[PDB]
Parts: C-alpha cells; sequence; structure tokens
C-alpha cells in the first residue's frame, strides 16, 4: 500500500471529520489525480470524488476534497450513522491506472 | 448498467479461470471495462483496464503475462443502450488469489478522469 492513510478516523454526530491520504514523491498527489471511494467490506463501492475535488453524481454537497503538495484530504460534515464505512483513496494519472491505497475505518461516535 | 457477473466458483490450485460479466442498458463500446480484485487478506489490488472499443489494454505491473483480458462485440437492444460482455483469463491461480472480483464501467468517455470505475456489480467469490 504505497498510498498511505491514517487508519484511525472518528467523528461525532453533526460535527465534521477529516480524512487524509498521503504517500511518497513517486506515488504522490501534486503530480497525480486523486479520487475517493466509499467501500463497505463485502459490498460494491461507491464513487464520491473523481478528479481531485469534483463531486460525483448523486452525492450531497456535504462532501468535498482538497489537495496539498504532499497529501490529499476530504472533509465530511453532517455525519449520519451510515458514514461508518471504510474509504480507500485512489491516485490515478490520465494515461495510466490508479494505485489504490490502504483502508481507513470511520467511526461515528455518539450514535444513539 | 446493472452489471451481472458470472458467479462464484471453487477450484483446485495451479490452474486457470475465465471470469465474465454481462453489461446491460449502457453502450458497451463507450466506457472502459475495469477489472478488480479485493483479496480479504491483502485488501484491494488492481487487475486491468481494457477498452472495449479497440484493442487498447492496460495492465498493472504485478500481473504482466499472468492475465489476458478480452471483450465481445455489443448487440444493439436499442440506440444508445446496448448489451455487451467482457471477460478475463487468469493463469496459475494460487492461495494469494482468494477474494471478490468486480468489473466496472469507466466514469467518462473523455477527459482526464477516464479509466476510473463508477458502476460495480455484485461480484464473485473465488476460494481456490
Ligand atoms: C468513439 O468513442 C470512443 C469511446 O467513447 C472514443 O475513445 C475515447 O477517446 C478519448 C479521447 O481520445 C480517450 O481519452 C483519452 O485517452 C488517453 C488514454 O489512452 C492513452 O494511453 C493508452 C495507454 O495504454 C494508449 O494505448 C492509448 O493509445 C492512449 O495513448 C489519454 O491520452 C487522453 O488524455 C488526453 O486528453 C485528455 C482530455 O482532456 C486530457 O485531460 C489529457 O491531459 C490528455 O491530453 C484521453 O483521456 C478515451 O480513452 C477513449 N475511450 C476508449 C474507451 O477507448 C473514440 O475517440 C470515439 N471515436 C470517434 C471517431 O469519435
Amino acid at each position: 500500500s504505497v498510498l498511505t492513510q491514517s487508519a484511525s478516523v472518528s467523528g461525532s454526530l453533526g460535527q465534521s471529520v477529516t480524512i487524509s491520504c498521503t504517500g511518497p514523491n513517486s506515488v504522490c498527489c501534486s503530480h497525480k489525480s486523486i479520487s475517493w471511494y466509499q467501500w463497505p467490506p463485502g459490498r460494491a463501492p461507491t464513487l464520491i470524488i473523481y478528479e481531485d475535488n469534483e463531486r460525483a453524481p448523486g452525492i450531497s454537497p456535504r462532501f468535498s476534497g482538497y489537495k496539498s503538495y504532499w497529501s490529499a484530504y476530504l472533509t465530511i460534515s453532517d455525519l449520519r450513522p451510515e458514514d461508518e464505512t471504510t474509504y480507500y483513496c485512489c491516485s490515478y494519472t490520465h494515461n495510466s491506472g490508479c494505485v489504490f491505497g490502504t483502508g481507513t475505518k470511520v467511526s461515528v461516535l455518539g450514535q444513539s | 448498467g446493472q452489471l451481472v457477473q458470472s458467479g462464484a466458483e471453487l477450484k483446485k490450485p495451479g490452474a486457470s479461470v475465465k471470469i465474465s460479466c454481462k453489461t446491460s442498458g449502457y453502450r458497451f463500446n463507450f466506457y472502459h471495462i475495469n477489472w478488480i480484485r479485493q483479496t480479504a487478506g491483502r485488501g484491494p489490488e488492481w487487475m486491468g483496464w481494457i477498452s472495449p472499443y479497440s484493442g487498447d489494454k492496460n495492465l498493472a505491473p504485478a500481473f504482466q503475462d499472468r492475465v489476458i483480458m478480452t471483450t465481445d462485440t455489443e448487440v444493439p437492444v436499442t440506440s444508445f443502450t446496448s448489451t455487451g460482455a467482457a471477460y478475463m483469463e487468469i493463469r496459475n491461480l494460487k492461495f494469494d488469489d482468494t477474494g471478490t472480483y468486480f468489473c466496472a464501467k469507466g466514469l467518462l468517455r473523455d477527459g482526464s478522469s477516464t479509466w476510473l470505475p463508477y458502476l460495480w456489480g455484485q461480484g464473485t467469490l473465488l476460494t481456490v
């Protein structure tokens, strides 16, 4: 998993959590394109972000993405209970395949 | 799209399998076919990015010469919503290759975000 994440993310109901995804300079984000995915283990994933911040069709504007010179971030607000899934960040170039990274569980603390 | 996969299969080690998925309701030629493995022990690994419109293929470096991907021609159910099929042949399966296989449709026809998977099927369980 050359594209490394933090593997420990938690947020509270109604607040906003942030998830990071960084890696080396050979598999990076400044010179790459970043896409984000919601992947519950056992089910088929779902697209959120494709180019680097552009939002996929059928995603509430509560999601967004930003890209620094060394890491990429997503800021998820309004954490409903259904956000307890796992997100895998994807680094892809225009003329080559994506390099999926490790996996980060997200925990919605304070649910019922 | 409503991608439908072949279904789960059980098989002895040291051999080859052909896994196929049948597209419906979207033109098959326009959007890339994106073949994927999720090994529960290893997490997610990429397999291939075949274009169904030409012979253009792209493959991950870890699986060169080990897997051969091909596609059928489409059948026109009606204009702009056809039906077509794609399959991959994986030589020399091992224990390491015990997980869920998905094929997916490319996000866009043009632009920098092509070759990116949007629609995913239910998938098949390979046990080896
Ligand atoms: C009929 O319809 C099909 C499918 O819709 C069209 O084929 C698509 O054409 C587009 C535009 O050319 C393709 O998008 C481009 O793909 C390239 C990736 O392939 C390259 O790399 C592989 C490596 O294996 C080579 O085999 C291959 O020959 C190519 O070299 C990229 O190079 C392109 O990126 C460029 O353009 C984008 C556009 O914004 C820029 O952002 C990039 O910076 C860069 O300049 C581009 O992404 C698309 O992949 C094709 N799809 C399929 C499924 O093949 C046909 O063109 C169309 N035919 C007619 C006659 O209209």
